[PDB]
RNA sequence: UUCUGGUGUCCUAGGCGUAGAGGAACCACACCAAUCCAUCCCGAACUUGGUGGUUAAACUCUACUGCGGUGACGAUACUGUAGGGGAGGUCCUGCGGAAAAAUAGCUCGACGCCAGG
RNA sequence: UGGCCCUCGAGUGCAAAGGCAGAAGGGAGCUUGACUGCAAGACCCACCCGUCGAGCAGGGACGAAAGUCGGCCUUAGUGA
């Protein structure tokens, strides 16, 4: 229908802070995007947190 | 739920209101994706009077590569169903839509049936 | 001290039975709702009563 | 553009993974549907306008304020009241917003659970639901101080034990 | 004893008929008390016969009360007789026709069930007998 | 309240074939004024029968 | 002259389910776009115009009594008349009619019109 | 809000009964037949009453037409 629907643009520029640009179709023309799923720390964030931070004995030996 | 049961349910919905009489037969259509069908039938004796189809006009003007039902072959088969029952004694007829809503090629099919002076 | 005696007196029913000669306009069935649906050569009424349109017998199927 | 990535690579390995015999028996995603569960939108008139403008910029098209199916006592619900504002988008918008669930919901969730093998498991026709990301990053987020409801139901054609989970697994939904 | 919910408060009477061909058989239990005589049996005689044969078994076995009243009897007061105003919370009544099993019992030997079923048949306005599970 | 009230046409006291005022019984008007198109007046086509 | 598929009508109503088959033709889904048209949003539905592949879904045909529907005979309750018993509740006879439920079975419909090949 | 199952158990301004599943139940468009003059024949029938009605003319409403509409699914809501 006309006159009610928002402008669904085909040229939507997805800009990453790591100098990567991909094309998607959406509302805005430009999208400044953070941690988006390709090269996201979901393989290393669960490696750094809940998997390696727990220590009580090797913390004790570093002060003696 | 499905599309075919929706068409058949719409056609049974139409069939309650319109009935074939021995004075006025009823002509029903079937717009299959390859062919149209049109049936001048008489319900009180349970037999057809004047049937035509895309397999009747398709001797001269048809393209099977295209989508078979077009508005132009609806104009042509309304033309031949308008001049096929006129030579039989069928002037005053009771048209129903065949379970399909009226805004389509059944516009020019019904008006094409009106073109040869049928009392619609 | 009773809360009763509230009769109604209203009557209905089958007026013309099967295999009987009807008249044009003869009320065949007076009914509440539709126990008897209108077939052919009959008509349904304003309060769902069934009258005959033409002469002849009446049937049930 | 992920429908072209949907055509040639992730359909035939579902064709040979289940060991079919014909092409069209392989299932596909049919439609997704978003609703905004709101109990107070006749009073909050600018929250319903926030659903129209803001939620119409969340999804592809304008959403529909939903009239009440019934009236339950206790709540402020009458026959025909706005109980949530929903939208049903379909087509290439469907691929574009499951795409926006790959891009805007999978890496930007504070939780790291993703698709769940212990949720949306058993259905007659398999449906996947999420309660996440009340505002997309296209909308300036700090205006709406209310965590409004938002559910995105994906639909499929399959009636099996494997195929929808592998369908979201082949798309951008790790866990 | 008494039904909890009543679909209708007061319900008029109904006359006895021939041999009940349905409730004549024995479903549970080995022994039974078949009635030869069509009348009413209130819940009061059912409490009397139930206490009679439960305390006449008194060591083992279980009885089976078959019938439930399901209809009231409205007794008008002594208020010079014209109306059926209120008699519904008064005594309930079970219709029994001939053939019908009233009581059953199991886990009991021969003559202990003969005295158990036969003594508890004296708490009852209609002549009966005891029947073995044939 | 359910006030009974009459609809009326346009009067036209004339010497035509029985030309005279036509009022019709109607009900329910506890609202804005509703002129309905009751017709077959003394002049045979008619519309906007007022009050 | 069978199949195919629009159409009905009588119907014991013919359905669920398990199995096998059909894409020459026909019917049906699927992909592309939207000009009339359209969905309180979505070409999901409806419409128009085409690529035109499959039987996957849906239709059609053939089997099964596992459910479902239907359903006996004989009996028996009841009942019309003519009577009899009981204190009552109520029962029994002569003749006539005759159940219901259950069971043995029956049923995966039957007849016509018109257009192909 | 999405999907399967049972398929009429929901609903119909209100009491119950009889009805009604591609509906008489819910929605949307246009609407004013909630007209005029009537009316063959029936039911109910102490009388008074009361109920249904094919069909005709005028002038229309909807629909593309076929047709339908003389208030409401019906029975109560009244007074010579």
């Amino acid at each position: 229908k006309s006159d009610i629907h928002p402008e669904f643009r085909e040229d939507a520029k997805v800009y990453c802070n790591g100098e990567l640009v991909m094309t998607t179709g959406g509302t805005q023309k430009d999208y400044t995007v953070e941690v988006w799923s390709g090269n996201h720390p979901f393989y290393l964030g669960n490696r750094s947190a809940l998997l390696l931070d727990a220590d009580q004995v090797e913390k004790f030996r570093k002060k003696y | 739920h499905t599309r075919r049961e929706d068409r058949t349910a719409r056609h049974v919905r139409i069939r309650k209101k319109v009935e074939g009489t021995p004075e006025r037969p009823r002509l029903c259509v079937f717009r299959s994706n390859k062919h149209l069908y049109v049936q001048v039938i008489d319900d009180t004796k349970m037999h057809t009077l004047a049937a035509a189809s895309t397999m009747q006009k398709a001797i001269s003007e048809n393209i099977d590569y295209s989508a078979g039902p077009t508005v132009e072959v609806a104009q042509k088969i309304g033309e031949m169903i308008a001049k096929s029952c006129l030579e039989k004694g069928i002037t005053k007829v009771a048209f129903d839509r065949g379970g399909y809503p009226y805004h389509g090629r059944v516009k020019a099919l019904a008006d094409a049936a009106r073109e040869h002076g049928l009392v619609f | 001290t009773k809360n009763g005696r509230d009769s109604k007196g209203q009557r209905l029913g089958v007026k013309i039975y099967g295999d009987q000669v009807a008249k044009p306009g003869a009320i065949i069935i007076r009914q509440r709702g539709t126990k008897f649906h209108p077939g052919k050569n009959v008509g349904i009424g304003k309060d769902h009563t069934i009258f005959a349109l033409i002469d002849g017998l009446v049937k049930f199927e | 553009r992920l429908k072209t990535n949907y055509i040639e690579k992730m359909v035939p390995l579902l064709k040979e993974e289940f060991s079919y015999s014909n092409i069209l028996e392989v299932p596909k995603v049919v439609k997704i549907v978003v609703n905004c569960g709101i109990g107070d939108a006749s009073q909050n008139a600018k929250g319903l306008d926030a659903a129209i403008n803001e939620l119409a910029l969340i999804t592809g098209q304008r959403p529909v304020k939903t009239k009440a199916k019934t009236s339950i006592a206790g709540f402020k619900v009458r026959e025909g009241m706005t109980l949530g504002i929903a939208v049903t988008l379909r087509g290439n918008l469907m691929y574009s917003f499951l795409d926006r669930l790959i891009n805007l919901a999978l890496p930007r969730t504070r939780d790291f659970q993703g698709v769940n093998p212990n949720s949306f498991d058993g259905h007659g026709n398999y449906s996947v639901g999420f309660r996440e990301q009340s505002v997309f990053p296209e909308i300036k987020p700090e205006i709406v101080g209310k965590a409004r409801g938002m559910d995105v139901c994906i639909t499929t054609t399959a009636k099996t034990d494997k195929e929808a989970y592998k369908l979201l697994s082949l798309m951008g939904m790790p866990f | 004893l008494s039904p909890k919910r009543t679909r209708f408060r007061k319900q008029h009477r109904g006359r006895m008929k021939g041999i009940s061909y349905r409730g004549n058989r024995i479903c549970f239990g080995r022994y039974a008390l078949q009635a030869l005589e069509p009348a009413w049996i209130t819940s009061r005689q059912i409490e009397a016969g139930r206490r009679a044969m439960t305390r006449n078994a008194r060591r083992g076995g279980k009885i089976w009360v078959r019938i439930f009243p399901d209809k009231p009897v409205t007794v008008r007061p002594a208020e010079t007789r014209m109306g059926s105003g209120k008699g519904s919370p008064e005594y309930w009544v079970a219709v029994v026709k001939p053939g019908r099993i009233l009581y059953e019992i199991s886990g009991v030997a021969e003559n202990i069930a003969r005295r158990a079923v036969a003594i508890a048949a004296s708490k009852m306005p209609i002549r009966t007998q005891f029947i073995i599970s044939g | 309240v359910k006030v009974i009230l009459e609809c009326t046409g346009c009067v036209r006291k004339s010497v035509n074939k029985g030309s005279r005022g036509v009022s019709r019984y109607i009900t329910q008007k506890n609202r804005h004024n509703t002129p309905s198109r009751l017709e077959l007046r003394k002049f045979c086509p008619y519309c906007y029968k007022h009050t």
